[PDB]
């Protein structure tokens, strides 16, 4: 998994 | 507020007419011409573009509609009524068809669907 | 049994006609902080083989004085320690094999995956890998982590079979390797731009190139992407 | 754990049903009747969860008999098992399903015929010559495969389940208190006193 | 599926020929009977290394046991001697049911059933039908004590056939032993695919087939 | 690596491009500084569905202010940021910075943790790379700088965070917001790595 | 593998034609290739039924939307409404989407994840197979790709996921969608994965099964008189 | 435990020359014990048949709603339903139970009336659509079904060959699944006629 | 924790002739959906007529091959050379797998190679060291793809004579080794299909009593 | 499960043990007696755990052997009790406890007196005039509290647990396939045919 | 199950 | 996995 | 929050004061600067018990070190400490720093992270202090830095460590290594904090 | 807790 700075 | 009539505006009278459905079809008189002629290879649909004003761009204004690639419609009437018909014509060939069937539904089904809900606005409430 | 602390990532390799050629970045990472810039993960074992290691640092560390230690050894009551008996490429890879399968048998790995590189006595080219599992396997191109997943499919467009590695030259070899090593710096979030690179070569012998950058990258076509979809600014 | 057995003769259905209600270490009855006649030429043997089983038997045999004095008319066994099962496949994927295992015995009176249908708590059908629930099922099933013939006569079909009960009791580790046994055939359902 | 009873023509041994990982028929031709010596039969039940190492063990065992006493050695002891490994074994996840079926001047024809457990028991029959052990056989209305040889084969081999039929973990073949004074018979395997359309024609049973 | 500061001029937002799934950068020129107004922007950290999500939903709620009621002050955004992270904490993983730009109130920056709680700053950082740069941004960070020393205050901290951090890299993306309009800068690493 | 690649007067799609069930490969020749619009294609990964079920039913939308506002449909429009159906159900229907078109706005490559996650790019790369792809499209991508290099680099992409990935294999399918143009769909575009002729005929002679019955089915209704 | 293989059982189709043919065991169990051997798993209505594999009361529960749905369809367009549109009614159906779905693997067949086409169509769970020219496989046994129809099959077989192929098939994988056999039935299918065996196996 | 074991996938198979035995295997190595290697071979010479291969976690394959191959050496030299038979081999492999009863090898183990009588021969071994003589074996992650058709097409199964509609068996016949590796050949290329693990190419390991011969042919690489 | 009573008469001690052996759903023997002889005058009952029990009752059969030989004399069964609760309380902390239940009847020559002692797999040991182990003990205490008399005949002594018996077969769930009843008097061990 | 590039 | 009637 | 950092002159080591159980600080005045031989220090992070344990033992093998081989170099210290670490990584929560000063060498810092792993520095910084000054300390480490700049340098880096950390607290201690001796500098918040 | 900068 899930896209996550 | 709410929505309080849950009744039919649509009644028999005494005579065992339904006044609102035969004063629709007076509406429907009043409308200009459209016709539909089939041949062996295909079928025309056709009407006259009555522009309110030569101002107006008829182009804009289409009485001749799209329902599915294979499935046209025109009227005689009121036009506003025809246009919102022509919306939910559009929706349920997917909702009620394609969307179980994965095609197109056969022109008297889609018919047979447009006839329904004009049918409900002539008993609902 | 344990979990790495200090960790290393992609070592990636491949054979050319006359040798073989392996790199590694000079990251020791501590989880997401990139903690290490300094760190070498490839170790050369006399003049004919180099040792690349990722995984836990503290075990690589631990495995640079077994090789150390081997080299020592072999010396000992050995006239012909630096001729007919110098240690080959296939004794120091077996060696760690050995260690790597018997202490993941006592439920106490080394937490690593090591390529062994180098050159034989009759010329021919060596490059097996082996993990804290023990589990081991040779092809053309080798490759840890990251680098089996993205360096393999691009030095595997150079040397696809066996056949294709007698017509591979070190210089084509070495541009693939530099490139993968690039990708692997855009890609994988645990990479640094600092690597080194070992060619072994059956002819020129060991050329060991440290602080090696990561460069001619593309990022010029960023500027032009605004949003996530529908935003124009 | 209950026994019930279901063998289907030439001319009859016959159901074997154990008496015992057991919770955990404690025998709660040695006399029960596992069984609800759905109507006059059908009846249903039920086996599982405490409160369930008697709960939907009876439910299903409200429903048989509201059919029957609508139309004046019984429903055929076919019918009625196909009713039950669908009601039971409902249940499976309801908050908290019934667990319940059935037997169905019926006599058709249209087709003259004896029919048995085992349906299983998740609504999973068939009609069988005989048929069981539980772990005496293993046991019975291989013991009748042996015997049982299609044109046993209703006298031959009780021989054959005495034989069933009493192995079952030598090789069953819970003592199940004996079994209660019901015939269905063209005159109705009527109980076996002798067993 | 492994059988074993007694009666006056001594012991039958019959068995299945189906091994199991999980669903899958791994093979449909094992030997699930043990020739531990001449005398000495054993059964197997459960893991199928666990039985075979452990059987296999025991005829050694039993082998030295006649080198050092200069006699046979007697169901009893042998099958004490797998029950004595196993319960040092125990808890150790060892999956092991098996009868030990042999005949000596001393007793007599014995079956004793030895567990992984460390159970063992001496009983006249002993079953085992998927994952249960019973006292009692797959059928047992047959059973009656004064029986032909070649009648008690029979029963048997049947008996193998409708756990075979009924059970998915059961079939290949039935193999058939007969233990007696002066050692045990081999009558040989039969294939249940065969058999079961033989017996069905001949005895008029499995009428819930059709065929 | 996101931060707003707040300088003499206006406001500039500046964020690295990295997205990643585990250790794998899924995007390496992601675009985290987000209009939700015409001189109102947002920095985006944590769950990248989860602030695309609430940035679309705070741009809708603008843009129908902007039509009843005019232009939109920095706080109202923040509000608007704040009620949907703090009404929705329980299923949301969102860190955003909110900096605008009125001609009354001129730059304001807002930071929104996880909690859904409001802080007014002077500046703001947030992501996993903030962490590494607190000593340095504290000890740098003066009050009514200049754009050119905010535009190095921003380059040199993001720079740092992104060598430190896994999480952060690729290009570091600036907005500067002021009376003057929307400009948006980029630094390549070839320039930020050298400092 | 799915790949997508921005070229100057469009984009391009690719897709390799392999589903597995756990290790075994059920559809040796599938479509992930999928028209949401005439000229707004998508490719997907993940779940089959997912991706399938969710480009029906936006393409479905975008349809009576097209009808209803007279216009063409949008790209952007698709994508909206896509990434706030898969962000309403939190990732638990695994559609990955790569979604390409051209309309009156010009030509458009996105990528779409399971949670609601959108993102924008000229050559994107989804699926078990994105890392052998994104390194070749990595190592051979410049800007101001020609429509013939495009559908190479995109190709290439594809083979890196087809030869390296368990997951991907087969053939690869291509879908070019240039601006004032008809979206092209090439169906099979290369066939490097053909099975060689077998060493012998596993044709059996006629009798050989064992039959118990025989009987006619009635596939007819019923019959007049 | 696992829905899908409490009851176990197969279904296999395959193409020929202007033919299909469908074929399933006959077996129904409670996991290790045997129920019942009249289990058929092949429904048609009107041309179009049907094979469900999985858990036993959805194999009924679809048989049943796909009845239901195919006489409607038939009342209103007054024509039999086709295979290829079919197959979109039954995956509509499966997807609609995507989050509580029916634990079966359905196996399409038939030949289009107008076209003459041979079609067959394989499903997962929640509807998804394998839409293969060679064959189709599901079941408890379907891993050993695709070993013997990759090996077996070869295209345009004529019917009463086409019945050998699809048969050994069948046989030979149900053999070494548990929870398959005791029986199996073979529907070959041409454009008007349609012939059904059963078929001599093991009953073990 | 850490995990002792992996899948390295592959799948091997040994066929018995009359005078002669295959053992095949794919030389495809593999992690996940990554390929390790396209060539590593899986099926050894492991001296008296025995080929031997340990399929499944392939560190363990390797420690077992490497101990039965000490083993054949140290029975030369306890037995005054003596010709280590197949049936020997078979009971001291079962002995090395059962060793490590409650630390297994998670391995296939198939040996193929001629008996006494000089017959073909192929045992199959479970990880914990069960074995049993067959005339067919197939093992690894295609095992379930492959066995049904070796049922089918070496042993004649489920086939009758016809016109005798299932009342005669085919008559089971000794193949020749061009017809074995045919078989050999179609199983791989049927697996190579529909399995992700099975691929590149295809290793064959003959053995008569002129001794141990090696054929390779290629496998699809998708 | 297994029953093991005991009852202590005027002038011997009655051991009654269930002659299944039951293992889940399953009956491995009907015919099984649950007790050793470990000296001419001293017999003990067990129930437990499968192999536990017999081993356990063998090695104290053994040690109690090896005792009398050596000395050419009898252990009292007040000495005898102590040596197998202190086995038993050596287990509890050992590696792997014996999961055995013992009941000990024997007649003291000495004191010419009969003695029952109950001990657990705890090594927890009490003399009792009647004594059991498990589901059954429960019911026969309360039963025998009302009926046993201290100057009980050994007839008297059978009938009552005839009764206890009889009673525990009606409430008892599981079947336990009858009883072995044994008798411990100064003429030594005899075991009661009919029961 | 379900099929899933 | 390993084999198990 | 623990640093030692190399200058011209030689290496200076330098600690916070606080010690703690969850959030209650134990000890407020705590000396992490600990000696395992004259000019051989260390830093120590993570568990005050383990720390404690592993620096008595190193001191302890330089003790007798030293008196066999003579002074032992800073590089055998490292080693030592990485041998115990390293060997010992499943049972030790333990992040150590060594510093030492020799004549040969000068000023040397060797760092030993939790797997026991060794890394030699021109500077080092560890503890859960030590993240926030990441970037202070890169932007702001120079070589071959005066005694008083060295002192400034580590006096800013844990004066920010101390601000941003929970965990970190109390007064500066400082410890000097060179030629010259071993000097001791403290400073307290009141000097620090206004920094 | 155990003491722990
Ligand atoms: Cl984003
Ligand atoms: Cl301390
Ligand atoms: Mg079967
Ligand atoms: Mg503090």
């Amino acid at each position: 998994x899930f896209l996550f700075x | 507020m709410t929505d309080r009539y849950s009744f039919s505006l649509t009644t028999f009278s005494p005579s065992g007419k339904l006044g609102q459905i035969d004063y629709a079809l007076t509406a429907v008189k009043q409308g200009v011409t459209s016709l539909g002629i089939k041949a062996t290879n295909g079928v025309v649909i056709a009407t006259e573009k009555k522009s309110s004003s030569p101002l107006a761009m008829s182009e804009t204004l289409s009485k001749v509609s799209l329902l599915t690639p294979d499935i046209g419609a025109v009227y005689s009437g009121m036009g506003p009524d025809y246009r919102v018909l022509v919306d939910k014509s559009r929706k349920v060939a997917h909702t009620s068809y394609k969307r179980i069937y994965g095609e197109y539904p056969p022109t008297k089904l889609l018919v047979s669907e447009v006839a329904k809900i004009m049918q409900e606005a002539t008993q609902s409430g | 049994t344990q979990q790495p602390i200090v960790t290393g990532t992609s070592v990636i390799s491949m054979k050319y006609d006359n040798g073989v050629i392996i790199a590694a970045d000079n990251l020791g990472s501590y989880g997401s902080l990139l903690r290490f810039n300094g760190v070498e993960r490839l170790i050369p074992v006399g003049d004919n083989t180099v040792v690349g290691i990722s995984g836990d640092i503290s075990d690589m560390q631990h495995i640079e004085r077994l090789l150390k230690d081997l080299v020592t050894e072999n010396a000992y009551d050995n006239p012909l320690a630096d001729a007919e008996e110098a240690l080959e490429p296939s004794y120091i890879f077996e060696y760690l094999a050995t260690v790597m399968y018997q202490r993941r048998s006592k439920m106490n790995p080394l937490w690593n995956a090591i390529i062994v590189a180098g050159v034989q006595s009759n010329g021919d080219q060596f490059l097996r890998y082996v993990n804290l599992l023990g589990v081991t396997y040779s092809s053309p191109t080798l490759a840890t982590g990251f680098g089996a997943h993205m360096a393999n499919p691009l030095l595997r467009k150079v040397v696809d079979r066996e056949s294709d590695i007698p017509k591979t030259t070190v210089q084509v070899a070495e541009e693939a390797i530099v490139n993968a090593m690039r990708v692997l710096y855009y890609r994988d979030a645990r990479s640094s731009r600092n690597f080194s690179l070992a060619i072994i070569d059956k002819n020129t012998g060991l050329t060991f190139k440290k602080n090696l950058q990561v460069e001619n990258m593309k990022w010029d076509f960023a500027k032009d992407i605004k949003g996530y979809g529908t935003q124009k600014i | 754990m209950d026994i019930i057995l279901g063998i289907r003769v030439q001319d009859s259905v016959i159901l074997a049903s154990s008496k015992a209600v057991t919770r955990g270490i404690s025998v709660l009855k040695d006399s029960d009747d596992k069984t609800r006649q759905l109507s006059p030429h059908t009846l249903m043997s039920f086996a599982g969860e405490a409160g369930d089983t008697v709960q939907f038997a009876e439910y299903i045999q409200a429903n048989i008999q509201l059919y029957s004095i609508r139309e004046d008319y019984e429903l055929s066994p076919q019918a009625v098992s196909s009713f039950v099962r669908q009601e039971l496949a409902k249940s499976i994927r309801s908050r908290r399903p019934y667990q319940v295992n059935v037997l169905i015995g019926g006599y058709d009176k249209k087709k003259n015929k004896p029919e048995l249908y085992q349906i299983d708590y998740l609504g999973t059908k068939v009609e069988l010559p005989y048929g069981a629930h539980g772990y005496s099922g293993f046991y019975t099933f291989s013991l009748l495969d042996h015997h049982y013939r299609p044109d046993m006569t209703t006298e031959e079909g009780l021989d054959l389940l005495k034989l069933c009960v009493q192995e079952l009791e030598k090789r069953m580790p819970m003592d199940f208190k004996g079994v209660i046994v019901k015939i269905v055939d063209k005159d109705g359902i009527r109980q076996v006193d002798d067993f | 599926t492994t059988l074993a009873f007694r009666f006056q023509g001594g012991i039958i041994v019959a068995v299945d020929s189906r091994a199991t990982a999980g669903n899958w028929v791994a093979s449909q031709t094992v030997k699930k009977v043990i020739e531990i010596n001449p005398f000495l039969l054993g059964t197997m039940a459960g893991g199928a290394a666990d039985c075979q190492f452990w059987e296999t063990w025991l005829g050694s065992q039993c082998r030295l046991h006649e080198l050092r006493e200069k006699e046979r050695i007697s169901v009893a002891a042998a099958s004490k001697i797998l029950s004595n490994l196993v319960y040092q074994y125990k808890g150790a996840g060892l999956s092991m049911g098996t009868m030990i079926c042999g005949y000596t001047r001393k007793e007599g024809p014995t079956i004793y059933y030895v567990d992984s457990d460390g159970t063992r028991l001496k009983g006249d029959i002993f079953c085992v039908v998927s994952g249960q052990t019973f006292a009692y056989g797959v059928l047992d209305s047959n059973y009656k004590w004064d029986l032909s040889v070649e009648d008690a084969l029979y029963l048997g081999k049947r008996s193998i056939l409708a756990a075979a039929h009924r059970d998915a973990y059961s079939g290949g073949s039935v193999n058939l032993y007969h233990v007696t004074e002066d050692g045990w018979i081999y009558h040989g395997n039969h294939d249940v695919g065969e058999l079961f359309w033989k017996v069905k024609e001949e005895e008029g049973s499995f009428n819930n087939v059709i065929g | 690596s996101i931060m707003a500061v707040t300088f003499k001029d206006g406001v500039i937002l500046g964020a690295d491009s990295r997205t990643t799934t585990g250790a794998y950068i899924a995007n390496r020129v992601t675009d985290k500084l987000t209009r939700v107004h015409d001189k109102i922007w947002c920095c985006r950290s944590g769950s990248a569905a989860d602030t695309q999500a609430i940035a679309d939903i705070v741009q809708y709620h603008l843009e129908l202010y902007t039509s009843q009621y005019g232009t939109p002050s920095t706080e109202t955004a923040a509000s608007v940021f704040k009620e949907l992270c703090y009404e929705n904490k329980d299923n949301l993983t969102a860190g955003i910075i909110v900096a605008g730009y009125d001609d009354k109130n001129k730059g304001e920056v807002y930071t929104i943790p996880l909690g859904g709680s409001v802080h007014k700053l002077p500046y703001a950082i947030a992501g996993s790379g903030s962490t590494f740069i607190y000593g340095y941004c504290d000890k740098n960070f003066r009050e009514n700088m200049s754009k050119e020393e905010t535009v190095d205050f921003i380059k040199h901290s993001l720079s740092q965070a992104i060598k430190w951090d896994g999480s952060s890299g690729g290009v570091i993306r600036m907005v500067v917001l002021t009376a003057a309009g929307v400009e948006r800068l980029i630094f390549y690493p070839d320039e930020y790595e050298q400092l | 593998t799915i790949v997508g690649v921005k070229f100057n007067n469009g984009v391009v799609i690719a897709a390799d034609t392999r589903s597995t069930q756990g290790p075994i490969v059920a559809d040796k020749n599938c479509a992930k290739l999928h028209r949401i619009s005439p000229k707004i294609w998508c490719a997907g990964a993940g779940t089959a039924a997912d991706t399938e079920a969710v480009t029906q039913l936006i393409g479905s939308n975008i349809e009576l939307h097209s009808l209803y506002t007279s216009r063409e449909p949008r790209v952007v429009s698709a994508l909206q409404m896509l990434k706030q159906h898969l962000f309403k159900y939190q990732g638990h229907i695994g559609a990955y989407l790569i979604v390409a078109g051209v309309d009156p706005t010009g030509s458009h490559l996105f990528s779409i994840h399971a949670h609601g996650s959108t993102d924008v790019g000229y050559y994107l790369s989804l699926g078990s197979g994105s890392l052998a792809a994104m390194a070749v499209l990595e190592s051979h991508w410049k800007q101001d790709l020609t429509k013939e290099e495009a559908i190479k680099l995109a190709s290439d992409a594809i083979q890196a996921g087809i030869w390296n990935d368990l997951g991907s294999g087969s053939n690869v399918d291509v879908c070019v969608m240039e601006i004032g143009k008809d979206a092209e769909y090439l169906r099979n575009y290369l066939t490097p994965n053909v099975r060689e002729e077998k060493q012998k005929s596993y044709k059996f002679p006629r009798g050989t099964t064992a039959v118990l019955k025989e009987s006619i089915v009635n596939i007819c209704d019923i019959q007049e008189e | 435990s696992d829905p899908s293989s409490i009851n176990g059982g197969i279904v296999v189709a395959m193409t020929g020359k202007d033919c299909v043919a469908i074929a399933c065991d006959l077996r129904l169990g409670s996991q290790s014990l045997g129920v019942s051997n009249k289990f058929e798993k092949i429904f048609h209505y009107g041309h179009v048949f049907l094979g469900i594999t999985g858990l036993a009361t959805d194999v009924t529960t679809l048989n049943e709603m796909f009845r239901y749905k195919t006489n409607l369809y038939k009342l209103k367009e007054e024509r039999a339903i086709e295979p290829e549109t079919f197959t979109q009614l039954v995956s509509s159906s499966l997807y609609e139970r995507r989050f509580g779905p029916y634990f079966v693997g359905p196996v399409v067949a038939g030949i289009n009336s107008k076209s003459g086409k041979p079609f067959i169509a394989g499903f997962d769970l929640i509807g998804c659509i394998d839409e293969a020219k060679d064959f189709i496989v599901s079941g408890t046994a379907s891993d050993q079904l695709f070993g013997m129809c990759e090996s077996l099959y070869e295209p345009n077989l004529e019917p009463e060959d086409l019945f050998e192929t699809i048969s050994q098939a069948l046989l030979n994988a149900a053999d070494r699944d548990a929870l398959s056999g005791w029986g199996a039935v073979v529907y070959i299918i041409k454009k008007d006629e349609v012939v059904k065996r059963y078929l001599k196996m093991r009953q073990d | 924790q850490f995990n002792p074991y992996g899948d390295n996938g592959g799948t091997i198979l040994g066929i018995a002739g009359e005078d002669f035995a295959v053992l095949a295997g794919d030389t495809r190595n593999i992690t996940d959906y990554s390929i390790n290697s396209r060539y590593e071979p899986k099926v050894f010479d492991c001296g008296d007529n025995i080929v031997m291969s340990a399929n499944g976690f392939a560190a363990d394959g390797d420690a077992l091959v490497k101990r039965f191959k000490n083993s054949v050496k140290w029975y030369h030299f306890d037995h005054n050379d003596k010709k280590l038979s197949i049936n020997s081999a078979a009971r001291n492999i079962q002995h090395l797998l059962y060793g490590k009863r409650f630390f297994p090898y998670y391995v296939h183990t198939i040996i193929a190679g001629l008996d006494e009588d000089g017959k073909g021969a192929v045992y199959s071994f479970d990880p914990v060291g069960s074995y049993e003589r067959e005339q067919c074996r197939a093992g690894g992650a295609a095992a379930s793809l492959i066995m049904p058709f070796l049922d089918n097409q070496v042993n004649f199964k489920n086939q009758y004579e016809p016109g005798t509609n299932g009342k005669v068996k085919k008559p089971l016949k000794y193949l020749s080794v061009e017809e074995v590796i045919k078989l050999v050949r179609d199983s791989f290329t049927s697996a190579t299909e529909r399995h992700i693990q099975v691929g590149d190419g295809l290793e064959i390991l003959i053995v008569t009593k002129d001794g141990v011969r090696k054929e390779f042919y290629e496998l699809k690489r998708d």
